[PDB]
Formats: C-alpha cells, structure tokens, sequence
C-alpha cells in the first residue's frame, strides 16, 4: 500500500531551524510531484511547498508566508521528501503533512515554535470523594497538568480499558497544557479490579502510571 | 492568490438525510490544459485528510457513490445523498489549478442525534497535587447532546469564574454524544480555607441544573 511517514517534528525556539523528512513507499516516488501541507492547532489546512519530479527538473513552489525561509527537496534514490525550515516563527507551529500529489496524506509530524521550554506533566488521579454508593457505574479519571509541548496520550489499564474512556483535548493556559481523561466502569470491577491510567509525554520521554485508589481518611 | 470560499462553516445532519456543501473560487479553476483541478477532502477526527473527489466529480477509489461532486468555473458543490456516521469530520476543497494551491476554510459536518442529559461526576484534588502546592477540582459531564452547556463553579455557595478550564470531546464514535471536562484550579491555601465545592451543569434537557458537590471534611 502507499505509505508516507513524516519524521522530524518537535519544539523549536523562534528564529530556529528544523528539517522534516518524509519516507515514501508503495508507489513510483520518482515520477510524483510532492507537497507539504500544514494545519495550525484547531485550524484549516494550509498548503506550504511543492516539488516536481526529475522530469520537470525539481521545480519548487512555496506559499508566500514561508517563501525564502523554507526549502523543499527530495532524494529519489531513497524515496525521501524533505522540508528544511529556517528562521522559524511561532505561526509556523503546525502539524505538517507529506502529500503525494493531491492524493495521499501521511500521518503528520507536529512542529511547535515557542520560547516555552519542554516541561513534563504532573499526573493526578481522579477518585470519587464519598460519592453515591449503589451507583452501578463508577467514573474515574486522570488530570495531566503543566506540560509542554503537545502531545500527551492517555491509555487506561495499558490499553485494555478502551470502552468508557473520554480523552479531553489539551487546553493551553499560560505556556502550559492541561488535559484530562475519564474512564467509566461497573461498580463490580473497581475497587476489586485496579484502574490505572498510562500517561505518555514523548517530548520529555515521560511515561507515568497512576493507579486510581479509593479516597482514604 | 485564488481565494477558496467554503460554506457553511458547520452543519448538523440526521443519519440517512442529505447534505450539500459549497466551495467558490475568486477566479475560474478551469486550467490552461482544459481540466478543472478541484478536489474534495474529508478529515475525520484525529485522522489525516483523505481525498474523496478530484477533477470536480471524479470519485477516488473506495469512496461511496453517496458522494457527488459538481460544478464548473468558480462554483463547486459536494453532495452526500444520505449521511452515515463515518461522514462526520471537516470537509475541505483544494484547488490545484493555480499556484499557490489553495484550500477552502473547511465545513464541519456534525451528526444530529437526540438530546441527552449529561451524567455529572465531581472529583476533589488528589493528595499528590496538594503536596505540590496546587489544588484542582474536576467535573466530568458525560454523554450529553447538544454540545451547548453551561458549567458554574461554586466555592462555599459563592460563584468562581477565574481559574476554570473547559474542554469538550469530539462526537462519540458510536453515540454521537459529547463529553466535557471542567477543571477549577486554585491555590492549596485557598482550597484549604474552604469546605464546599460545587459544579452546576445547565443543559437544555432540564430547567433545573445538574449539581455535584463535595466537602473537604465530612
Ligand atoms: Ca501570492
Ligand atoms: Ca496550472
């Protein structure tokens, strides 16, 4: 199958530089025009750069906002598309997609341009105080506070608990993100069967497990 | 640059009902070679965009016949004969005729479902957090519809407006419902010199709000 895998995304300081990569497979890369398209957090798609095939002498095109700063290139021998980004600005913060023509999009790689520094989150369990006894369903959660940059992923019981999970998108308050996740299980499992959220902040190489324990005295 | 105008910004449709979305260009997309490079893409939540239509009306492989692309020059239409749950997401038109290759602003297709009251859960600050010097009180408002809800925070009967952070999930993949998280953050000191913490949920499903509360020591 056609596969496009972007690599490179991370936190860069304003005026900094970053090179993105895209590994293409399952098609004749060397005969295709390739594009970079970006999407700013919660925004629409924005076309960035285009590179033609060798037959068209690798002609390059750029959106006005990135022209002279961004460099699109390709290595046909390795089926690799590249995006070198110099003099980065905060408004360049986006998810960057590798696109074969106008047909197939990769998964995307997140680029954060900010003066804020990498900060691992604090992981807080959400356990009911003294809430309703004969409540057939029990809701539990995890509060993931004070991290940067995005993303953060939450998983429950190492991915076993899938149903009943509500993962809330992160909200940036003061150069720090806050996210929460909830899990609804029958009153038969928890407390008897333990409930743990698995939090991952790849940017700070943080992997934290928090067991949800009933509220003590 | 060619300006691509998409309308409506959002629409709410019942599964099995038709949908029609517009895309207009500031100049004709009919290219020098006689072909019109107008694509329709769907971005499902958490997914990357997927092209549905190309060359105005050509359906991509494995794209249901329920989708129809039409128009010419500057006026384009994407029509869905009857919507299915999997149609939910943001639709984009993308022109490839003139450089720079522009996109429309997007149209968010939402799934219309029956109203449903939220189920409300309240959570006090964890010990982990109190030890760290902060105190956050959380409220989960689960599986409600419509999205529009108001959450009021009350400390010892008195309304607090600052330090409140709200987040909504996307429509549930099976339900089409929303869930919401409401976090009240205050200092460990402020939290400890107060006993009653309440979050009040006012949703169209009832005139009376859904109240959930806790007391530091009980
Ligand atoms: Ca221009
Ligand atoms: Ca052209």
């Amino acid at each position: 199958e056609v596969q496009l895998e972007e690599s490179g995304g991370r936190l860069v300081q304003p005026k900094g530089s970053l090179k993105l990569s895209c590994a293409a497979s399952g098609f004749s890369f060397n005969t295709n025009a390739m594009n970079w398209v970006r999407q700013a957090p919660g925004k629409g798609l924005e076309w960035v750069a285009r590179i033609r095939s060798k037959i068209n002498n690798y002609s390059t095109y750029y959106a006005d906002s990135v022209k002279d700063r961004f460099t699109i290139s390709r290595d046909d021998s390795q089926s690799m598309l590249y995006l070198q980004m110099n003099n980065l600005k905060t408004e360049d913060t986006a998810m960057y997609y590798c696109v074969r023509g106008t047909t197939y999009w990769g998964q995307g790689t997140l680029v954060t341009v900010s003066a804020a520094k990498t900060t691992p989150p604090s992981v807080y369990p959400l356990a009911p105080g003294s809430a309703a006894q004969t409540n057939s369903m029990v809701t539990l959660g995890c509060l993931v506070k004070g991290y940067f940059p995005e993303p953060v992923t939450v998983t429950w019981n190492s991915g076993s608990l899938s149903s009943g999970v509500h993962t809330f998108p992160a909200v940036l308050q003061s150069d720090l993100y806050t996210l929460s996740s909830s899990v609804t299980v029958p009153s038969s499992p928890r407390p008897s069967e333990t409930v743990t959220c698995n939090v991952a902040h790849p940017a700070s190489s943080t992997k934290v497990d928090k067991k949800i324990v009933p509220r003590d005295c | 640059d060619v300006v691509m105008t998409q309308t409506p910004l959002t629409l709410s449709v019942t599964i099995g009902q038709p949908a029609s979305i517009s895309c207009k260009s500031s100049q004709s997309l009919l290219d020098s070679d006689g072909k019109t490079y107008l694509n329709w893409l769907l971005q499902r939540p958490g997914q990357s965009p997927k092209r549905l239509i190309y060359l105005v009306s050509k359906l991509d492989s494995g794209v249901p016949d329920r989708f129809t692309g039409s128009g010419s020059g500057t006026d384009f239409t994407l029509k869905i004969s009857r919507v299915e749950a999997e149609d939910l997401g943001v639709y984009y038109c993308w022109q490839g005729s003139h450089f720079p290759y522009t996109f429309g602003g997007g149209t968010k297709l939402e799934i219309k479902r029956a109203d449903a009251a939220p189920t409300v859960s309240i959570f006090p600050p964890s010990s982990e957090q109190l030890t760290s010097g902060g105190a956050s009180v959380v409220c989960f408002l689960n599986n409600f519809y419509p999205k529009d809800i108001n959450v009021k925070w009350k400390i010892d009967g008195s309304e607090r407006q600052n330090g409140v952070l709200n987040s909504w999930t996307d429509q549930d993949s099976k339900d089409s419902t929303y869930s919401m998280s409401s976090t009240l953050t205050l200092t460990k000191d402020e939290y400890e010199r107060h006993n009653s913490y309440t979050c009040e949920a006012t949703h169209k499903t009832s005139t009376s709000p859904i109240v959930k509360s806790f007391n530091r020591n009980e």
